[PDB]
RNA sequence: AACGAUAAAAGAAGUGAGAAUCUUCUUCGCCGUAAGGACAAGGGUUCCUGGGGAAGGGUCGUCCGCCCAGGGAAAGUCGG
RNA sequence: CGAGCUGGAGAUACGCUUUGACUCGGGGAUGUCCGAAUGGGGAAACCCACCUCGUAAGAGGUAUCCGCAAGGAUGGGAAC
Protein backbone atom coordinates (compact mmCIF):
# COMPACT_ATOMS: atom_id res chain seq x y z
CA UNK A 1 0.00 0.00 0.00
CA UNK A 2 3.03 2.16 0.83
CA UNK A 3 6.09 0.28 1.93
CA UNK A 4 9.26 -0.42 -0.08
CA UNK A 5 7.67 -3.71 -1.30
CA UNK A 6 4.93 -2.11 -3.90
CA UNK A 7 7.17 0.99 -5.19
CA UNK A 8 10.08 -1.55 -6.62
CA UNK A 9 8.17 -2.62 -9.28
CA UNK A 10 8.44 -1.09 -13.03
CA UNK A 11 6.35 0.07 -15.63
CA UNK A 12 4.71 -2.83 -16.52
CA UNK A 13 3.08 -4.68 -13.42
CA UNK A 14 2.92 -1.72 -10.96
CA UNK A 15 0.17 -0.03 -13.77
CA UNK A 16 -1.65 -3.38 -13.96
CA UNK A 17 -2.91 -2.40 -10.29
CA UNK A 18 -4.21 1.13 -11.78
CA UNK A 19 -6.73 -0.91 -14.19
CA UNK A 20 -7.61 -3.36 -11.56
CA UNK A 21 -9.49 -1.40 -9.02
CA UNK A 22 -11.35 0.51 -11.83
CA UNK A 23 -12.72 -2.87 -13.16
CA UNK A 24 -13.28 -4.43 -9.68
CA UNK A 25 -15.08 -1.66 -8.78
CA UNK A 26 -17.43 -1.63 -11.96
CA UNK A 27 -19.07 -4.97 -11.02
CA UNK A 28 -19.76 -3.41 -7.85
CA UNK A 29 -22.00 -0.97 -8.52
CA UNK A 30 -24.44 -3.35 -10.62
CA UNK A 31 -24.93 -4.63 -6.96
CA UNK A 32 -25.88 -1.13 -5.77
CA UNK A 33 -28.83 -0.55 -8.02
CA UNK A 34 -29.85 -4.47 -7.79
CA UNK A 35 -29.58 -4.71 -3.98
CA UNK A 36 -26.80 -7.13 -3.90
CA UNK A 37 -24.31 -4.45 -2.44
CA UNK A 38 -23.28 -5.26 1.38
CA UNK A 39 -20.23 -3.85 1.50
CA UNK A 40 -20.46 0.02 1.86
CA UNK A 41 -16.70 0.00 2.74
CA UNK A 42 -15.69 -1.96 -0.42
CA UNK A 43 -15.87 0.90 -2.21
CA UNK A 44 -14.37 3.52 0.24
CA UNK A 45 -10.90 1.47 0.71
CA UNK A 46 -10.64 0.27 -3.17
CA UNK A 47 -10.50 4.12 -4.55
CA UNK A 48 -8.20 4.79 -1.49
CA UNK A 49 -5.84 2.07 -2.77
CA UNK A 50 -6.72 3.49 -6.72
CA UNK A 51 -4.46 6.46 -5.05
CA UNK A 52 -1.93 5.04 -3.85
CA UNK A 53 -0.57 4.10 -7.60
CA UNK A 54 -0.54 7.10 -9.69
CA UNK A 55 1.18 8.94 -6.71
CA UNK A 56 4.13 6.32 -6.34
CA UNK A 57 4.78 6.47 -10.22
CA UNK A 58 4.94 10.49 -10.30
CA UNK A 59 7.57 10.30 -8.31
CA UNK A 60 9.94 8.04 -10.76
CA UNK A 61 9.15 11.50 -13.20
CA UNK A 62 10.94 14.31 -10.99
CA UNK A 63 13.37 12.10 -8.50
CA UNK A 64 14.95 10.66 -11.73
CA UNK A 65 15.11 13.30 -13.92
CA UNK A 66 15.10 17.01 -11.60
CA UNK B 1 -40.98 -25.40 34.80
CA UNK B 2 -39.08 -24.99 32.22
CA UNK B 3 -40.62 -26.76 28.97
CA UNK B 4 -38.87 -26.70 25.55
CA UNK B 5 -41.62 -27.40 22.22
CA UNK B 6 -40.37 -29.01 19.06
CA UNK B 7 -41.56 -30.27 15.49
CA UNK B 8 -40.83 -31.91 13.19
CA UNK B 9 -41.51 -31.23 9.80
CA UNK B 10 -40.60 -33.76 6.87
CA UNK B 11 -39.07 -32.07 3.05
CA UNK B 12 -42.09 -33.05 1.75
CA UNK B 13 -43.98 -30.19 2.39
CA UNK B 14 -41.50 -27.49 2.57
CA UNK B 15 -40.56 -26.73 -1.06
CA UNK B 16 -43.83 -26.10 -2.35
CA UNK B 17 -45.07 -23.90 0.91
CA UNK B 18 -42.22 -21.33 -0.08
CA UNK B 19 -42.96 -21.13 -3.60
CA UNK B 20 -46.71 -20.74 -2.56
CA UNK B 21 -45.72 -17.31 0.04
CA UNK B 22 -42.68 -16.19 -2.05
CA UNK B 23 -45.08 -15.60 -5.35
CA UNK B 24 -47.74 -14.44 -2.95
CA UNK B 25 -46.49 -12.01 -1.50
CA UNK B 26 -44.44 -10.71 -3.95
CA UNK B 27 -48.02 -10.01 -5.96
CA UNK B 28 -48.39 -7.31 -3.43
CA UNK B 29 -44.75 -5.69 -1.94
CA UNK B 30 -44.01 -2.97 -3.57
CA UNK B 31 -40.52 -2.73 -5.48
CA UNK B 32 -39.01 -0.14 -6.95
CA UNK B 33 -37.76 -2.51 -9.64
CA UNK B 34 -41.14 -3.50 -11.04
CA UNK B 35 -44.66 -2.98 -11.23
CA UNK B 36 -46.80 -4.94 -9.43
CA UNK B 37 -48.15 -7.71 -11.49
CA UNK B 38 -44.72 -8.73 -13.25
CA UNK B 39 -42.06 -10.67 -12.14
CA UNK B 40 -39.05 -12.25 -13.91
CA UNK B 41 -37.23 -14.78 -11.36
CA UNK B 42 -33.67 -14.22 -10.65
CA UNK B 43 -34.31 -10.46 -9.41
CA UNK B 44 -36.37 -10.60 -6.32
CA UNK B 45 -33.77 -13.16 -4.83
CA UNK B 46 -31.73 -10.56 -5.36
CA UNK B 47 -33.22 -7.58 -3.43
CA UNK B 48 -34.77 -9.07 -0.54
CA UNK B 49 -33.85 -12.54 -1.06
CA UNK B 50 -31.16 -12.52 1.62
CA UNK B 51 -33.25 -12.03 4.88
CA UNK B 52 -36.61 -11.20 3.90
CA UNK B 53 -37.59 -14.66 2.66
CA UNK B 54 -36.77 -17.30 5.40
CA UNK B 55 -37.41 -14.93 7.75
CA UNK B 56 -40.46 -13.00 7.28
CA UNK B 57 -42.12 -16.70 6.19
CA UNK B 58 -40.79 -17.76 9.46
CA UNK B 59 -42.14 -14.54 12.01
CA UNK B 60 -45.46 -14.44 9.61
CA UNK B 61 -46.74 -18.44 10.55
CA UNK B 62 -45.68 -18.06 14.14
CA UNK B 63 -47.76 -14.79 14.28
CA UNK B 64 -50.33 -16.08 13.18
CA UNK B 65 -50.47 -19.58 15.46
CA UNK B 66 -49.90 -17.02 18.50
CA UNK B 67 -53.02 -14.76 17.38
CA UNK B 68 -55.12 -17.27 16.03
CA UNK B 69 -54.22 -19.37 19.45
CA UNK B 70 -55.76 -16.18 21.64
CA UNK B 71 -59.01 -15.91 19.60
CA UNK B 72 -60.21 -19.51 19.96
CA UNK B 73 -59.15 -19.48 23.82
CA UNK B 74 -59.12 -16.04 25.06
CA UNK B 75 -56.26 -15.62 27.56
CA UNK B 76 -53.25 -14.78 27.75
CA UNK B 77 -49.77 -17.33 27.42
CA UNK B 78 -47.12 -16.73 29.37
CA UNK B 79 -43.34 -15.52 28.12
CA UNK B 80 -41.78 -17.51 25.07
CA UNK B 81 -38.38 -16.89 23.16
CA UNK B 82 -38.18 -18.04 19.74
CA UNK B 83 -34.37 -19.13 18.40
CA UNK B 84 -33.47 -18.68 14.78
CA UNK B 85 -32.16 -21.98 13.49
CA UNK B 86 -29.72 -22.21 10.69
CA UNK B 87 -31.33 -22.62 7.28
CA UNK B 88 -30.47 -25.22 4.94
CA UNK B 89 -29.83 -25.42 1.11
CA UNK B 90 -33.99 -26.26 0.76
CA UNK B 91 -35.03 -29.39 2.80
CA UNK B 92 -36.55 -29.82 6.25
CA UNK B 93 -36.36 -27.05 8.30
CA UNK B 94 -36.36 -27.81 12.38
CA UNK B 95 -36.72 -25.08 14.94
CA UNK B 96 -36.55 -25.24 19.23
CA UNK B 97 -38.64 -22.79 21.03
CA UNK B 98 -38.66 -23.03 24.71
CA UNK B 99 -40.45 -21.14 27.75
CA UNK B 100 -41.24 -20.51 31.55
CA UNK C 1 -10.51 2.38 -22.98
CA UNK C 2 -12.37 -0.73 -22.24
CA UNK C 3 -13.40 -0.79 -18.43
CA UNK C 4 -13.85 2.60 -18.68
CA UNK C 5 -17.32 5.02 -19.34
CA UNK C 6 -19.88 3.43 -16.99
CA UNK C 7 -22.83 5.20 -15.21
CA UNK C 8 -25.13 2.19 -13.71
CA UNK C 9 -27.12 -0.50 -14.42
CA UNK C 10 -30.67 -1.22 -15.58
CA UNK C 11 -34.14 -2.97 -14.14
CA UNK C 12 -37.48 -1.79 -15.83
CA UNK C 13 -39.27 -4.28 -17.56
CA UNK C 14 -39.35 -3.79 -20.89
CA UNK C 15 -35.61 -3.25 -20.35
CA UNK C 16 -35.80 -7.29 -19.15
CA UNK C 17 -38.68 -8.44 -21.85
CA UNK C 18 -36.39 -7.27 -25.05
CA UNK C 19 -33.11 -8.76 -22.99
CA UNK C 20 -34.30 -12.14 -23.77
CA UNK C 21 -33.61 -11.80 -27.19
CA UNK C 22 -30.25 -9.67 -27.03
CA UNK C 23 -31.02 -6.12 -25.84
CA UNK C 24 -28.62 -4.81 -23.24
CA UNK C 25 -28.46 -1.85 -21.85
CA UNK C 26 -25.72 0.07 -19.49
CA UNK C 27 -25.80 3.57 -18.78
CA UNK C 28 -22.61 5.76 -19.16
CA UNK C 29 -20.61 8.95 -17.65
CA UNK C 30 -21.92 12.32 -17.86
CA UNK C 31 -19.49 12.18 -20.97
CA UNK C 32 -18.91 9.88 -23.59
CA UNK C 33 -19.27 9.22 -27.50
CA UNK C 34 -20.02 6.96 -29.54
CA UNK C 35 -17.44 5.90 -31.15
CA UNK C 36 -14.82 5.62 -28.24
CA UNK C 37 -17.80 3.63 -26.41
CA UNK C 38 -18.07 1.09 -29.19
CA UNK C 39 -14.81 -0.43 -27.94
CA UNK C 40 -15.38 -0.18 -24.50
CA UNK C 41 -17.92 -2.82 -24.49
CA UNK C 42 -16.94 -5.51 -26.94
CA UNK C 43 -13.01 -5.43 -25.23
CA UNK C 44 -14.90 -5.20 -22.29
CA UNK C 45 -16.99 -8.44 -21.97
CA UNK C 46 -15.68 -10.34 -25.44
CA UNK C 47 -18.78 -9.56 -28.01
CA UNK C 48 -18.90 -7.80 -31.50
CA UNK C 49 -22.07 -4.99 -30.54
CA UNK C 50 -23.80 -3.12 -34.01
CA UNK C 51 -25.62 -0.60 -32.35
CA UNK C 52 -25.33 1.94 -29.34
CA UNK C 53 -26.15 5.51 -28.26
CA UNK C 54 -25.41 7.98 -25.95
CA UNK C 55 -26.09 11.38 -24.50
CA UNK C 56 -27.22 13.14 -21.64
CA UNK C 57 -29.92 12.29 -19.33
CA UNK C 58 -30.96 15.06 -16.70
CA UNK C 59 -33.53 13.59 -13.55
CA UNK C 60 -34.60 16.41 -11.25
CA UNK C 61 -36.01 14.50 -8.17
CA UNK C 62 -36.04 15.56 -4.38
CA UNK C 63 -38.55 15.37 -1.27
CA UNK C 64 -39.43 18.63 0.81
CA UNK C 65 -37.63 21.69 0.93
CA UNK C 66 -37.09 25.71 -0.27
CA UNK C 67 -33.48 23.80 -1.40
CA UNK C 68 -34.20 23.87 -4.74
CA UNK C 69 -33.37 20.74 -6.92
CA UNK C 70 -30.37 18.95 -8.27
CA UNK C 71 -30.45 17.75 -11.96
CA UNK C 72 -28.28 15.03 -12.14
CA UNK C 73 -27.38 13.55 -15.46
CA UNK C 74 -26.53 10.08 -16.63
CA UNK C 75 -25.83 9.34 -20.27
CA UNK C 76 -27.61 5.84 -21.76
CA UNK C 77 -26.40 2.84 -23.60
CA UNK C 78 -28.80 0.31 -25.20
CA UNK C 79 -26.13 -1.97 -27.09
CA UNK C 80 -27.61 -5.11 -29.44
CA UNK C 81 -26.30 -8.12 -30.13
CA UNK C 82 -26.31 -9.98 -33.67
CA UNK C 83 -25.90 -13.67 -33.23
CA UNK C 84 -25.01 -13.78 -29.41
CA UNK C 85 -27.84 -14.65 -27.62
CA UNK C 86 -26.31 -14.47 -24.38
CA UNK C 87 -22.67 -13.43 -23.16
CA UNK C 88 -21.64 -14.98 -19.80
CA UNK C 89 -25.30 -14.97 -16.83
CA UNK C 90 -26.48 -11.57 -16.68
CA UNK C 91 -28.74 -13.03 -19.43
CA UNK C 92 -30.60 -15.41 -17.84
CA UNK C 93 -31.16 -12.96 -15.01
CA UNK D 1 -23.91 26.09 20.03
CA UNK D 2 -20.37 26.36 19.43
CA UNK D 3 -20.09 22.37 18.81
CA UNK D 4 -18.92 22.44 22.53
CA UNK D 5 -16.08 24.36 21.92
CA UNK D 6 -16.03 25.43 25.59
CA UNK D 7 -12.91 23.69 26.38
CA UNK D 8 -10.61 21.85 23.83
CA UNK D 9 -10.58 19.02 22.25
CA UNK D 10 -8.80 16.57 24.40
CA UNK D 11 -10.46 14.09 27.36
CA UNK D 12 -8.33 14.05 30.93
CA UNK D 13 -9.58 10.22 30.55
CA UNK D 14 -10.07 7.43 28.59
CA UNK D 15 -12.48 4.39 27.55
CA UNK D 16 -10.80 1.54 30.08
CA UNK D 17 -10.56 3.12 33.14
CA UNK D 18 -12.58 3.46 36.46
CA UNK D 19 -14.70 6.69 37.03
CA UNK D 20 -17.09 7.26 39.26
CA UNK D 21 -19.71 10.30 39.49
CA UNK D 22 -20.15 13.09 41.88
CA UNK D 23 -22.05 16.75 42.27
CA UNK D 24 -25.45 14.99 40.77
CA UNK D 25 -27.14 12.16 41.22
CA UNK D 26 -26.11 8.81 43.20
CA UNK D 27 -23.20 9.93 45.14
CA UNK D 28 -19.70 7.52 45.01
CA UNK D 29 -21.47 5.59 41.86
CA UNK D 30 -18.42 3.87 40.42
CA UNK D 31 -17.99 2.16 37.30
CA UNK D 32 -16.79 1.92 33.35
CA UNK D 33 -16.72 4.37 30.63
CA UNK D 34 -17.77 2.62 27.31
CA UNK D 35 -18.28 5.29 25.42
CA UNK D 36 -17.06 8.56 24.59
CA UNK D 37 -15.98 11.35 22.69
CA UNK D 38 -14.31 15.03 23.12
CA UNK D 39 -16.80 16.51 20.48
CA UNK D 40 -20.17 16.65 21.81
CA UNK D 41 -18.43 15.95 25.42
CA UNK D 42 -20.10 12.38 26.08
CA UNK D 43 -19.59 10.05 28.83
CA UNK D 44 -20.94 6.55 29.15
CA UNK D 45 -21.08 5.13 32.48
CA UNK D 46 -22.28 1.85 33.39
CA UNK D 47 -22.67 3.29 36.58
CA UNK D 48 -25.81 5.64 35.79
CA UNK D 49 -28.33 3.64 34.25
CA UNK D 50 -31.27 4.87 32.63
CA UNK D 51 -34.41 3.29 31.59
CA UNK D 52 -35.32 3.98 28.27
CA UNK D 53 -38.05 2.83 25.33
CA UNK D 54 -37.17 2.59 21.73
CA UNK D 55 -39.99 3.34 18.60
CA UNK D 56 -39.72 1.67 16.31
CA UNK D 57 -42.83 2.06 12.99
CA UNK D 58 -42.23 -1.78 11.43
CA UNK D 59 -39.59 -4.06 11.02
CA UNK D 60 -40.99 -7.25 11.42
CA UNK D 61 -43.52 -8.14 14.11
CA UNK D 62 -42.21 -3.95 16.14
CA UNK D 63 -42.98 -5.45 19.76
CA UNK D 64 -40.59 -3.17 22.34
CA UNK D 65 -41.39 -2.36 25.86
CA UNK D 66 -38.75 -0.25 27.54
CA UNK D 67 -35.16 -1.72 27.16
CA UNK D 68 -32.42 -1.07 29.67
CA UNK D 69 -29.67 1.60 27.90
CA UNK D 70 -27.42 4.10 29.19
CA UNK D 71 -26.86 8.27 29.15
CA UNK D 72 -24.41 10.11 27.89
CA UNK D 73 -22.90 12.92 30.31
CA UNK D 74 -20.66 15.72 30.36
CA UNK D 75 -17.86 16.65 32.46
CA UNK D 76 -19.43 16.72 35.72
CA UNK D 77 -17.07 13.47 37.18
CA UNK D 78 -13.89 13.02 38.46
CA UNK D 79 -11.57 10.40 36.20
CA UNK D 80 -9.32 7.57 37.87
CA UNK D 81 -10.47 7.90 41.43
CA UNK D 82 -8.80 4.87 43.56
CA UNK D 83 -7.97 6.80 46.86
CA UNK D 84 -11.49 6.87 48.17
CA UNK D 85 -11.34 10.48 47.18
CA UNK D 86 -11.16 12.90 43.71
CA UNK D 87 -7.55 13.35 42.75
CA UNK D 88 -5.84 14.64 39.46
CA UNK D 89 -2.81 14.50 37.39
CA UNK D 90 0.74 15.62 38.03
CA UNK D 91 3.34 12.72 38.12
CA UNK D 92 4.36 12.09 34.96
CA UNK D 93 7.03 8.49 34.60
CA UNK D 94 8.11 6.47 32.39
CA UNK D 95 8.59 2.13 32.87
CA UNK D 96 10.25 1.07 28.94
CA UNK D 97 7.62 3.04 26.92
CA UNK D 98 8.97 6.55 26.13
CA UNK D 99 6.44 6.96 23.65
CA UNK D 100 3.70 7.50 26.51
CA UNK D 101 3.11 9.65 29.91
CA UNK D 102 2.16 8.23 32.93
CA UNK D 103 -0.40 9.63 35.82
CA UNK D 104 -0.11 10.08 39.15
CA UNK D 105 -0.53 12.38 42.42
CA UNK D 106 0.41 10.43 45.31
CA UNK D 107 0.54 6.80 44.60
CA UNK D 108 1.59 5.98 40.61
CA UNK D 109 -0.60 3.15 40.12
CA UNK D 110 -3.50 3.72 37.01
C1' A E 1 -70.46 40.59 -2.65
C1' A E 2 -68.59 36.88 -5.46
C1' C E 3 -67.28 31.67 -6.86
C1' G E 4 -64.85 33.99 -13.56
C1' A E 5 -69.06 33.37 -20.75
C1' U E 6 -76.97 31.24 -19.86
C1' A E 7 -72.54 24.50 -24.19
C1' A E 8 -77.23 22.11 -19.19
C1' A E 9 -78.04 17.67 -17.41
C1' A E 10 -79.91 12.54 -15.79
C1' G E 11 -80.15 7.93 -13.70
C1' A E 12 -77.76 3.07 -12.43
C1' A E 13 -73.36 0.48 -10.84
C1' G E 14 -68.71 0.97 -7.91
C1' U E 15 -65.52 3.03 -4.37
C1' G E 16 -64.76 5.12 0.64
C1' A E 17 -63.86 7.10 7.34
C1' G E 18 -66.80 10.41 4.45
C1' A E 19 -68.91 12.02 -2.30
C1' A E 20 -73.48 16.43 -6.62
C1' U E 21 -68.48 17.02 -8.21
C1' C E 22 -63.36 10.05 -8.76
C1' U E 23 -64.46 5.45 -11.75
C1' U E 24 -67.45 2.32 -14.84
C1' C E 25 -72.41 2.20 -18.18
C1' U E 26 -75.92 3.91 -20.66
C1' U E 27 -78.52 8.37 -22.11
C1' C E 28 -79.00 13.98 -22.72
C1' G E 29 -76.12 18.48 -24.97
C1' C E 30 -72.26 21.64 -27.03
C1' C E 31 -67.95 22.55 -30.67
C1' G E 32 -66.93 20.24 -35.86
C1' U E 33 -61.80 25.71 -40.89
C1' A E 34 -63.56 24.12 -34.62
C1' A E 35 -64.14 24.14 -28.27
C1' G E 36 -60.64 18.19 -33.72
C1' G E 37 -55.19 17.08 -35.26
C1' A E 38 -49.72 18.23 -36.35
C1' C E 39 -45.29 21.51 -35.77
C1' A E 40 -42.46 25.78 -34.46
C1' A E 41 -41.05 29.30 -30.69
C1' G E 42 -41.57 29.02 -24.99
C1' G E 43 -42.24 26.14 -20.45
C1' G E 44 -39.38 22.67 -18.39
C1' U E 45 -39.25 16.38 -16.86
C1' U E 46 -45.86 18.67 -16.13
C1' C E 47 -45.14 12.28 -19.23
C1' C E 48 -46.61 6.86 -17.68
C1' U E 49 -47.14 3.20 -13.14
C1' G E 50 -48.18 3.05 -7.58
C1' G E 51 -48.98 5.48 -4.05
C1' G E 52 -50.78 10.01 -0.95
C1' G E 53 -54.07 13.96 0.95
C1' A E 54 -51.91 19.08 4.76
C1' A E 55 -51.48 23.10 1.42
C1' G E 56 -52.89 24.91 -4.45
C1' G E 57 -57.92 23.44 -6.56
C1' G E 58 -62.73 30.26 -5.88
C1' U E 59 -67.66 24.09 -2.59
C1' C E 60 -66.45 18.87 -2.00
C1' G E 61 -62.94 15.70 -3.19
C1' U E 62 -61.47 9.24 -2.06
C1' C E 63 -59.56 13.08 -7.92
C1' C E 64 -55.52 16.53 -10.47
C1' G E 65 -51.59 19.20 -15.36
C1' C E 66 -50.70 19.17 -6.41
C1' C E 67 -46.87 15.99 -2.81
C1' C E 68 -43.44 11.42 -2.81
C1' A E 69 -40.91 6.80 -5.03
C1' G E 70 -39.76 4.48 -9.68
C1' G E 71 -39.63 4.29 -14.73
C1' G E 72 -39.90 6.42 -19.57
C1' A E 73 -37.42 9.91 -25.05
C1' A E 74 -32.23 4.01 -28.31
C1' A E 75 -31.82 8.13 -35.73
C1' G E 76 -24.79 7.21 -41.48
C1' U E 77 -30.25 9.28 -43.76
C1' C E 78 -36.03 14.10 -39.75
C1' G E 79 -33.84 19.51 -37.70
C1' G E 80 -29.35 21.66 -36.51
C1' C F 1 -0.84 15.52 19.65
C1' G F 2 -2.77 10.76 20.89
C1' A F 3 -6.50 5.76 22.44
C1' G F 4 -10.73 8.10 19.09
C1' C F 5 -12.70 8.42 13.86
C1' U F 6 -16.08 7.66 10.18
C1' G F 7 -18.18 16.19 7.61
C1' G F 8 -23.28 20.22 8.98
C1' A F 9 -28.73 17.43 10.12
C1' G F 10 -27.55 14.43 14.45
C1' A F 11 -30.24 7.95 10.41
C1' U F 12 -29.16 2.99 9.15
C1' A F 13 -25.19 -0.66 8.25
C1' C F 14 -19.99 -1.45 6.65
C1' G F 15 -15.53 0.05 8.45
C1' C F 16 -10.59 3.17 9.66
C1' U F 17 -7.68 3.15 14.30
C1' U F 18 -3.17 1.44 19.71
C1' U F 19 2.27 -2.07 13.62
C1' G F 20 0.88 5.56 16.59
C1' A F 21 -6.10 6.78 13.02
C1' C F 22 -8.88 11.95 13.56
C1' U F 23 -6.99 16.64 14.21
C1' C F 24 -3.72 20.45 14.32
C1' G F 25 1.50 22.44 11.73
C1' G F 26 3.69 22.68 7.02
C1' G F 27 5.46 21.16 2.12
C1' G F 28 4.64 18.12 -2.09
C1' A F 29 1.72 15.36 -6.03
C1' U F 30 -4.04 15.15 -8.88
C1' G F 31 -6.08 18.98 -10.43
C1' U F 32 -12.63 17.91 -15.78
C1' C F 33 -15.19 22.53 -18.40
C1' C F 34 -15.50 28.04 -18.27
C1' G F 35 -13.49 32.24 -17.00
C1' A F 36 -7.58 37.77 -20.12
C1' A F 37 -8.19 31.85 -21.57
C1' U F 38 -4.72 32.94 -25.97
C1' G F 39 -5.94 26.10 -31.02
C1' G F 40 -10.30 28.01 -34.34
C1' G F 41 -15.32 29.15 -33.26
C1' G F 42 -19.04 30.81 -29.38
C1' A F 43 -26.10 33.16 -27.25
C1' A F 44 -19.58 31.51 -20.26
C1' A F 45 -18.99 26.33 -18.98
C1' C F 46 -20.87 24.27 -25.59
C1' C F 47 -19.23 22.81 -30.99
C1' C F 48 -14.74 21.83 -34.59
C1' A F 49 -9.48 21.18 -35.66
C1' C F 50 -4.36 20.51 -36.84
C1' C F 51 0.79 18.57 -35.32
C1' U F 52 4.28 15.78 -32.47
C1' C F 53 5.32 11.55 -29.02
C1' G F 54 2.68 6.54 -28.93
C1' U F 55 0.13 -0.68 -28.12
C1' A F 56 -5.66 1.57 -27.20
C1' A F 57 -5.92 4.73 -24.01
C1' G F 58 -3.21 8.57 -23.44
C1' A F 59 0.55 13.29 -23.23
C1' G F 60 2.21 17.66 -24.76
C1' G F 61 1.97 22.24 -28.66
C1' U F 62 -0.68 25.38 -30.96
C1' A F 63 -3.11 34.08 -29.57
C1' U F 64 -1.29 38.72 -29.65
C1' C F 65 2.51 42.62 -27.47
C1' C F 66 8.83 44.19 -26.48
C1' G F 67 13.67 42.24 -26.54
C1' C F 68 13.31 38.88 -30.27
C1' A F 69 19.22 33.04 -26.25
C1' A F 70 16.35 33.49 -21.73
C1' G F 71 12.47 36.46 -20.11
C1' G F 72 8.34 40.15 -19.25
C1' A F 73 3.46 41.56 -20.63
C1' U F 74 -1.99 43.48 -21.46
C1' G F 75 -6.73 40.17 -15.70
C1' G F 76 -8.28 40.57 -11.10
C1' G F 77 -8.24 43.81 -6.01
C1' A F 78 -13.57 47.01 -0.63
C1' A F 79 -10.80 51.33 -0.05
C1' C F 80 -6.11 54.02 0.07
Amino acid sequence: MKPSEMRNLQATDFAKEIDARKKELMELRFQAAAGQLAQPHRVRQLRREVAQLNTVKAELARKGEQ
Amino acid sequence: NKVEFKVSVPAAEVNRAYDQVWAGLARDVRVPGFRPGKAPRKVIENRVGKGYVESQVRDRLLETHYSQGLRELGLNLVDATVDPQDVQSGQAFEFTVKGE
Amino acid sequence: SHYDILQAPVISEKAYSAMERGVYSFWVSPKATKTEIKDAIQQAFGVRVIGISTMNVPGKRKRVGRFIGQRNDRKKAIVRLAEGQSIEALAGQ
Amino acid sequence: PSAGSHHNDKLHFKKGDTVIVLSGKHKGQTGKVLLALPRDQKVVVEGVNVITKNVKPSMTNPQGGQEQRELALHASKVALVDPETGKATRVRKQIVDGKKVRVAVASGKT
